């Protein structure tokens, strides 16, 4: 019934309050419509590409309906970060400042039924990250790099087997003015895919 | 909505009145003549107003449209009478129903909490959040028509 | 006032903020005692009840109002009005008036009350009659804190009682208001202008006399809960 | 001067004072009832309000407003606790969740079985096991 309710969010994905449905599969564990409903909601109001366009030519301020398109893709791909968010600040949540304030954590521990919230947590964070990694979105794919660099999670950076990774750290490592950072998981790249002359 | 006296000692016990939602609905759209009688059920919430906070005023409902219905039990000023009624004394419409305001409106509210005053609402934005509602007269107290931020 | 909201997530601790919350909040977001918000709490509290909910802060005592307290001081200082002949009856200034309220609010529950009850003890086969405080010690220890906090206040800032420490460009806004309402026909401006200025210090040495009333009756309240 | 005159001065000045505090505390104990704040003049005489701007002041430039003026706290999140968010994998037909004040916790029914921890920072965790049926409704007393 949750593989029902896609497709008929996914024929209208142009008019759907994705914020809200996303959330309302998130109440139901449904990580994976999160993922699948909200690419379909970028792919259908870019659907010339111009998003990607825009950033291969270069990002420029002439071009206001590239930029437009580039922002509404980034609007519906944050329905699938702010969820992977979601999912790491649930599980990381007891090795370091816990979540809903002050000192004591929001999950026992101690004793388990084998699998509680932070191992869940982990466990539906690998496994909507191991959905993502299917996309055939550059764009997409970017946004993903951007939000693995923006959480620490650079060895998950090098995890991600993508063409689309080394022309991106080749971009960013002459435009952020972190530049250490980029060609730092760069060489990290090119060493880890045995490219040690580079 | 119910009334019993417990006795003059709490140890006591009769029942005094009941009142249904549809005619409390009927009375309340005979005051506010201008509103629609939806507004008025469901009631969701009673409360007890204090004789610490009031001696004509003994009880509060609330609707799932955050309209505040207060009730009198006893005699206006005879703070040593038994309930003898359960009268609906005074409407108060939300937030939002002046024709004026650009405020939204109390809608779903399906929790109610009210104590001296202060009144606490929580009403669901999409079904995975709610809003939680506070309104009250601390920053306007002693006056009359009483006004509430 | 606490409260607490459970969703599926866990505990949602609040409070009800105090209009002395709120003004905690505005010498806070204004990094001190002024800024237009304070000057806004002063015109929607009006300035009397605001001066009564500056003092609370000016008085406190506490690590975390430290600064706090001289944020309220100044605020109170400045926008509490002055004293002034309504046309006539003087007129006390909202410091003034926040002062009574203030005290009138530490002594509410004692203030006309007998400090004893006297009360009837079941020995058995015997009733026994005898006196005791009406008042908690507690509630003598808790006013006396608020209290000595009011005569440290009044006692520190003693000088200040009858100063004019406004910035002079405020001075003429006042002045203007007053002329548009007078045609005494032959009448001359100069000797108006120099009975209202008479009218103003009359005014302001009637708050005077009556502030260091108020803070030898703060000291007899003081000494008289403490011998309590 | 004689002594006499700067005395009574000063007595006539207490005085003077606490004439103005028997002001403002009778003001203050001046406060309405519920029912004049609500403009009703007797029970079988019932009124209206909410239905101004008046009722309920804008925070507007130029109305009585300080603007961005908080009347809660922050909500400062505390949680149910981690052992509890566990056994969410194992209910079946009923769940129940309140607040008991005057002891400090919260309270969880899940089915049979009723669990409880402090509101203010998920400690003091208990449970009781000692029943074989649904769980309907739960009071302090």
């Amino acid at each position: 019934m949750l593989r029902e309710s896609l497709k008929e969010y996914q024929k209208i994905s142009n008019q759907v309050d994705l914020s809200n449905v996303c959330a309302q599969y998130r109440q139901v564990r449904f990580y994976e419509g999160v993922v699948e409903l909200s690419l379909t909601a970028a792919e259908k109001k870019d659907p010339q590409g111009l998003g990607l366009h825009f950033y291969k030519h270069g990002e420029p301020e002439e071009d206001i309906v590239g930029l437009q398109a580039f922002q509404e893709r980034l609007n519906s791909y944050k329905c699938i970060t702010d969820t992977l968010q979601e999912l790491v600040n649930q599980s990381k949540a007891a090795p370091q400042s816990p979540s809903v304030p002050k000192k004591p954590g929001p999950p026992v521990l101690s004793s388990d039924p084998n699998m509680l919230s932070n191992e869940e947590a982990g466990h539906h964070f690998e496994q909507m990250l191991k959905l993502s990694q299917r996309s055939k979105d550059e764009l997409f794919s970017i946004a993903l790099y951007n939000w693995l660099i923006q959480v620490d999670l650079a060895d998950k950076l090098l995890q991600v087997a993508s063409p689309f990774l080394e022309p991106h750290l080749v971009r960013m490592a002459k435009v952020d003015q972190n530049r250490v950072r980029y060609m730092d998981l760069l060489w990290r790249y090119y060493e880890k895919n045995r490219s040690f002359s580079n | 909505i119910q009334v019993y006296d417990l006795g003059q000692d709490g140890q006591g016990m009769s029942r005094v009145a009941s009142v249904s939602q549809n005619a409390i609905v009927s009375a309340a759209g005979n005051i506010a003549r201008t509103i629609d009688r939806s507004v008025f059920k469901p009631i969701v919430q009673i409360a007890v107003i204090e004789n610490s906070e009031s001696l004509d005023c003994q009880l509060l409902a609330v609707t799932h449209a955050g309209v505040r219905l207060y009730f009198s039990t006893c005699p206006f000023r005879q703070p040593l009478a038994r309930p003898n009624t359960l009268t609906l004394v005074h409407v108060r419409l939300p937030p939002g129903f002046s024709a004026s305001s650009t405020v939204e409106k109390p809608s779903k509210v399906h929790r109610a909490l009210y104590s001296k005053g202060i009144l606490l609402m929580a009403a669901s934005e999409n079904e995975d959040n709610d809003i939680l509602w506070c309104v009250n007269h601390d920053t306007f107290p002693f006056q009359k028509p009483m006004m509430e931020t | 006032k606490k409260f607490v909201l459970l969703s599926a997530q866990g505990s949602l601790m609040f409070h009800k903020l105090r209009p002395v919350d709120q003004l905690r909040h505005l010498l806070v977001s204004n990094v001190g005692g002024d800024g237009e918000e304070i000057e806004r709490f002063f015109k929607l509290h009006q300035e009397d009840q605001a001066c009564a909910t500056c003092l609370i802060l000016a008085c406190s005592t506490a690590a975390c109002d430290r600064e706090v307290s001289a944020w309220a001081t100044r605020a109170f200082f400045r926008y509490g009005g002055e004293a002034q002949m309504r046309f006539p009856e003087i007129v006390y200034s909202g410091k003034h008036n926040g002062i009574c309220i203030y005290f009138s609010r530490i002594m509410g529950n004692i203030w006309d009350a007998s400090l004893v009850v006297e009360r009837i003890f079941k020995s058995g086969n015997r009733e026994i009659t005898a006196i005791e405080s009406s008042v908690p010690c507690q509630l003598l220890e808790s006013v006396l804190q608020e209290l000595k906090g009011l005569q440290e206040f009044l006692d520190r800032n003693s000088q200040f009682a009858g100063g004019p420490l406004g910035n002079p460009n405020t001075t003429a806004k006042v002045q203007q208001r007053l002329i548009g309402f007078m045609r005494p026909e032959n009448g001359n401006p100069q000797q108006m202008q120099q009975e209202l200025q008479r009218k103003f210090h009359e005014a302001q040495l009637s708050e005077k006399i009556s502030l260091q009333a108020i803070q030898q009756l703060v000291r007899k309240s003081y000494q008289a809960l403490a011998l309590w | 001067m004689p002594a006499s005159t700067s005395a009574a001065a000063l007595q006539e000045a207490l005085e003077n004072a606490g004439r103005l505090i028997d002001r403002q505390l009778q003001e203050d104990r001046m406060y309405p009832d519920l029912s004049e704040l609500l403009m009703v003049s007797a029970p079988n005489n019932p009124t209206v309000s909410g239905m101004s701007d008046m009722d309920y002041p804008l925070q507007g430039p130029g109305l009585l407003s300080v603007p961005n003026l908080p009347e809660i706290s922050s909500i400062r999140r505390v949680p149910l606790p981690p052992e509890l968010v566990e056994q969410f994998g194992h209910m079946q037909c009923n769940c129940m969740m309140g607040v008991f004040p005057p002891i400090s916790r919260a309270w969880l029914t899940i089915d049979s079985d009723i669990f409880m921890w402090n509101y203010e920072d998920g400690g003091d965790l208990a449970y009781f096991d000692g029943l074989s049926e649904t769980i309907l409704a739960v009071g302090l007393v």
